[PDB]
RNA sequence: CUCUUAUCUUUAAUCAGUGAAAUUGACCUUUCAGUGAAGAGGCUGAAAUAUAAUAAUAAGACGAGAAGACCCUAUGGAGCUUA
RNA sequence: CCUCAUUGGAUCAGGACAUCCCAAUGGUGUAGAAGCUAUUAAUGGUUCGUUUGCAACGAUUAAAGUCCUACGUGAUCUGAGUUCAGACCGGAGCAAUCCAGGUCGGUUUCUAUCUAUUUACGAUUUCUCCCAGUACGAAAGGACAAGAGAAAUAGAGCCACCUUACAAAUAAGCGCUCUCAACUUAAUUUAUGAAUAAAAUCUAAAUAAAAUAUAUACGUACACCCUCUAACCUAGAGAAGGUUA
């Protein structure tokens, strides 16, 4: 059953591309013309990631958190959440699913409100509100340009939403979200940080899918689902993948999941006679696979930050 | 080698101590055609080994003699029960 | 290629009297059946070492005493000796 | 021995010679007073 | 001859290795002005995520006449303080280790055949 | 790729036959420092220096070519759209 | 009231010294060991990767210097960019179109006429051993010079073995061998001794010495005037050169 997993000798996840930073660059270049800067988030995971930048840089204008993909998360201590991040120094948090629209609405009229305590000095003359997006990879900060496109607009998507890492990847111009407040988006690619703080944080921050998952191998992190499944007690996986019964070890579980899918490899083994190339389970599909129905919210709902919201 | 000497010692000062009279001694009691010795394990912390000519000697802390249990090896050379559950393998596809 | 090249303190190993062989550590430059041309070391070490070997040369005519037919150094292992063991 | 552009005594004990080319003052008593030109 | 990103077998009984899964290990880093690693040359492992120093006990590569010439690179896993990770080694070694400038005797003891 | 290697064919090279092309102010057509417009085989001052081929390299002759690029000009055009 | 656009790499590197390592020294709040600061010196060297479009890291090293040569170098090669013919989103405009906003796609060729150039050298660094776990130091810890041995790289060669080829008598490296002397100085340190009554003073006073990197004084290599029908050659593009009971 395992009792903590081992962290021992493993490095951090330094993803970092330069794109995050000429786009950095760019904007900073835009606090010009920004009276408001939204953070959005993964659901599941309250206090990790979170490039610590965006407050530093980015806090020279008024700040709003909103925390997305809500649906695939375990929201049952949601109010102890906001507790705490009334301490952080957070006041006003939003929990929004994009793709159901969920809770969508709440964010302009408090956008609108948050706003009105601020000052707004060269921009006071203008009438457009112009706000403006950030946050780490894969948070759905391209999909809340399109949710609020439609929910007020109601005229369709118009930013690319993509499920893998790095799909938008410069500052673009503006997009027009609605015409009564007349509110306009600033959407900008995922920035991690430059260092994430421990090996878990980035072991997280990849479970969710925020980093590359290439750049962790795929097989130091199917084993931490397994441990976090098993230790907050989803037992899902049994059922989904017909498992014999529950179990803590990589390679038995995804010997069952590979058997299930029907995915074998020709796989070079050394031996002590020289190197046969043998056939061989696909340990590295299943472990994708294991990943693909975690992300996609089938194997439950999860609360990755557990014990250090509560405290 | 012909003789192996495994010697247990009360810390890691007083191994470096044992360590170090030994090799005094040594290039004091003639060798004087015989070469010279290196000490190695210094980097260690708990096991030192020095290489004689015709002896070796191992000098290291309690647990780390429970641990490797090199008088069994060398006493019991092939019955050893660490050794025993080392076993060999082939490679058989997978159907 | 084809080009005077010279290689410095090549050690004599053996000399081979009967048919005038010469043995010398390493390489020489040039090919199988190339003339060479076979002179004391000048190098630093050995700057004064031809106190022992024949000053002007080495007389045969002269027959003072025969020479072996093979001269050996003595870190050699010679043929015909018993095969080494390290005892 | 700093090569600084002014030489200036800055003890008693210090003193001051030519050599090879170029002025010195040197202490005996304390060797930080030495400086070249 | 080990270089960069080699595939290894570690021929202890340690966990890190004895343990069945599905990459082996690869060379990161080899000890030495010479990038190439021959018996008896350190190198650094990354295995199973972990970064472990690792000592080379044969390879394929033929060497000099009256050496032996394995059918695999075999390496065996040292802590960073130089004590062997695992305990026995029940393959071959080769005798040169004991001459070669360096710190093997600790690695000797380990072994129960010498080739 | 580490880190290249060997062989064969093509080409190359030598012999025989046939025989183009862009290019070309004149050339008895050197190196260094200076001067100069980012600039010198040719100017200033030092220096070097029997004469002609054959086969190689491409630093230079701001090397040679094409209807290439870039900005600006014309009381020069043309396509397209309109309110 | 707003604004904004040549440079990487590969190959081969020439040079400056404002020195990153190696070498010789002054000072210290330098006990030893680690360091700090300055002088002197251009000697040879100054790694491999990951994400990258500028940085961001990993593992090493004695060190991973800073610059100049029209990104040093595209008639040596290559990726961007400038930047277009097609096409999409975002934002403009009544439209055609447009944006120094995104993105995907996307043809520069050259036979070298001239200059210049294409046939030797006398080695750098690192670790281990010894001195010696000593000198020093309360302990912790822990040297220098002197001396011996290993490698790495570079340069020059070679084929007995090994390996890979020609399913040839050969060529290669993944194999093997060899690599050294310093007359001449700079910072600095001594000895003798005047200007200057010293039982002072290293001296752009007359003098005597020691002391980096450099280098060519000093060596090694070369050295012969050379027949040629032709054949042969471990010599070679041709010519040249070697060999011929
Ligand atoms: N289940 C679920 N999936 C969501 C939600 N919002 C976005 N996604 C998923 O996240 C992906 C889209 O991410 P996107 O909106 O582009 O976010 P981004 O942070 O702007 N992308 P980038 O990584 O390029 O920075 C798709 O796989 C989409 O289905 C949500 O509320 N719920
Ligand atoms: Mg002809
Ligand atoms: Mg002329
Ligand atoms: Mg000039
Ligand atoms: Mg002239
Ligand atoms: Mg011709
Ligand atoms: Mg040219
Ligand atoms: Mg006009
Ligand atoms: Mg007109
Ligand atoms: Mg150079
Ligand atoms: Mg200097
Ligand atoms: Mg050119
Ligand atoms: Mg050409
Ligand atoms: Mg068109
Ligand atoms: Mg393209
Ligand atoms: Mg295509
Ligand atoms: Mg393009
Ligand atoms: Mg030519
Ligand atoms: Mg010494
Ligand atoms: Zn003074």
């Amino acid at each position: 059953w395992r009792e903590c997993f081992p962290l021992q000798g493993h490095d951090v996840a330094r993803w970092f591309p330069g794109h995050m930073a000429k786009g950095l660059k760019k904007m900073q270049s835009s606090l010009k013309s920004v009276d408001c800067v939204i953070e959005v988030h993964d659901a599941r995971i309250p206090f990790s990631g979170r490039n610590p930048l965006f407050q530093e840089l980015l806090g020279l204008k008024p700040h709003l958190l909103v925390l997305n993909k809500m649906d695939l998360a375990d929201l049952t201590e949601q109010q102890k959440i906001v507790q705490r991040l009334e301490e952080k120094g957070l006041s006003n948090v939003l929990f929004t699913n994009c793709v159901k629209d969920e809770n969508i609405k709440q964010i302009v009229p408090k956008v609108m409100e948050l706003i009105r305590c601020s000052y707004r000095y060269h921009r006071a003359e203008t009438p457009e509100y112009c706000i403006m997006v950030v946050g780490v990879p894969n948070v759905g900060k391209s999909s809340l340009i399109n949710s609020l496109r439609r929910q007020h607009l109601r005229t369709g998507k118009a930013a690319r939403v993509g499920g893998e890492p790095g799909i938008t990847r410069a500052v673009t111009s503006r997009i027009q979200v609605c015409e009564r407040p007349l509110v306009f988006l600033l959407d900008t690619p995922g920035v991690l940080a430059p260092r994430i703080e421990s090996v878990e944080t980035g072991l997280k921050l990849a479970l969710c899918g925020t980093v590359l998952d290439h750049l962790v191998g795929e097989e130091t992190m199917a084993d931490y689902l397994l441990y976090t499944l098993n230790r907050h007690g989803l037992f899902g996986y049994v059922q989904h993948y017909a498992l014999a019964s529950a179990c803590d070890q990589i390679e038995w579980v995804l010997k069952n999941v590979a058997i299930k899918l029907r995915k074998t490899r020709k796989v070079k083994v050394l031996t002590g006679t020289g190197n046969v190339n043998v056939i061989q389970p696909d340990y590295a599909m299943a472990a994708r696979d294991f990943l693909r129905t975690f992300r996609s919210g089938l194997l439950g709902q999860v609360m990755l930050d557990r014990d250090i919201i509560p405290a | 080698t012909d003789y192996f000497v495994i010697g247990s010692g009360t810390s890691t000062r007083h191994l470096h101590a044992m360590v170090h009279y030994l090799v005094k001694m040594y290039k004091h009691l003639k060798c004087r055609s015989d070469p010279y010795v290196k000490i190695e394990g210094k980097d260690a912390d708990d096991w030192l080994c020095v290489d004689f000519g015709s002896m070796v000697i191992h000098l290291m802390l309690p647990e780390t003699r429970e641990t490797y249990e090199l008088e069994k090896l060398w006493t019991l050379r092939s019955f050893d029960d660490q050794l025993a559950q080392i076993a060999a393998e082939t490679l058989p596809e997978d159907f | 290629g084809n080009q005077n090249r010279t290689v410095y303190g090549l050690k004599v190993w053996r000399v081979n009297t009967k048919h005038n062989i010469i043995y010398v550590n390493g390489s020489v430059p040039g090919h199988k059946n190339c003339l060479v041309k076979i002179k004391d070391s000048t190098l630093p070490a050995y700057k004064d070492s031809c106190k022992n070997l024949p000053f002007p040369t080495y007389f045969p005519d002269g027959d003072e005493e025969e020479l072996p037919e093979d001269l050996f150094d003595e870190s050699v292992w010679q043929p015909s000796e018993p095969s080494i063991t390290f005892a | 021995f700093k090569t600084k552009g002014v030489i200036k005594k800055r003890c008693k004990d210090c003193y001051k010679v030519k050599r090879r080319g170029r002025w010195f003052i040197l202490c005996k008593t304390n060797p930080k007073h030495k400086q070249r030109q | 001859a080990v270089q960069k990103m080699t595939r290894v077998r570690v021929v202890d009984n340690s966990a890190l290795g004895s343990t069945p899964y599905h990459r082996p290990p690869r060379c990161i880093h080899v000890y030495n002005k010479s990038g190439v690693g021959k018996v008896g040359d350190q190198i650094l492992l990354a295995i199973r995520g972990q970064k472990k120093k690792a000592l080379i006990v044969g390879h394929r590569m033929p060497g000099s006449r009256m050496t032996p010439k394995f059918d695999s690179n075999n390496v065996v896993l040292i802590e960073d303080n130089g004590n062997p990770v695992g305990t026995r080694i029940k393959i071959p070694i080769p005798t040169s280790l004991r001459r070669r400038e360096g710190e093997y005797s600790k690695v000797l003891a380990i072994a129960q055949n010498f080739v």
